[PDB]
């Protein structure tokens, strides 16, 4: 998951947005 | 922005400072 | 064991308590 | 809620226990 | 996407917005 | 500066993009 | 609670969040 | 000691309330 | 270098100051 | 102690070099 | 003081830390 | 540089003074 794929690898402050409410 | 590497709370730090008031489920 | 906890301090606070768990933000609530 | 509960007012762990899948 | 940040809350805020690019804190300005 | 914007106000992070090197 | 890997001041950061008003001794 | 324990392994909320006074 | 420190934020600013020498919070003294 | 320094009050480091095991 | 090993903010919370008022230049 | 070598290795509360302005 985009839960670990920053951790594993990186990830934007774009995919991030969506696990938002 | 940068695509940056987040591992523990930073994450949840993050996911804080990008949606704040609206919410957001971290679920690992 | 009885703190004020307002923002990041709060949902910090939740990773610990709860973590692989999982948790949930909604102020609105 | 979260907030009202711990931020306001205070609570316990065992009151964030309370908010977690 | 529109909070008060102060203090080290807005320093750490900005790594993540900029980060390797740098950034500067100058509260003097 | 970056505090008038963002501590006594507030502001997005389109105005954090602003202070980048 | 969780099982959790704390280094650095995330361990202080934890230890802060329990004990908090009473106190605690951090000593590596 | 639990002041490593926790880094090299892990540790409960339990384990470190014992360091408080 | 002359902040208020409250909190965590103080007992972060702790472990930077000694680390390994190991410190102490203790609010009731 | 250290809070009355250091939150109501303000601090140097060297007046945290003191609470140091 | 001590020798510490900052990465992440982190490094960021210490160079906030020391000079605060100030400013400090971060560039990786 | 010291933005490295803090990480790489260690550094002092002196040697992130410089930085400073
Ligand atoms: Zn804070």
């Amino acid at each position: 998951g985009i839960v670990e794929q920053c951790c594993a690898s990186v990830c934007s402050l774009y995919q991030l947005e969506n696990y938002c409410n | 922005f940068v695509n940056q590497h987040l591992c523990g709370s930073h994450l949840v730090e993050a996911l804080y400072l990008v949606c704040g008031e609206r919410g957001f489920f971290y679920t690992p």
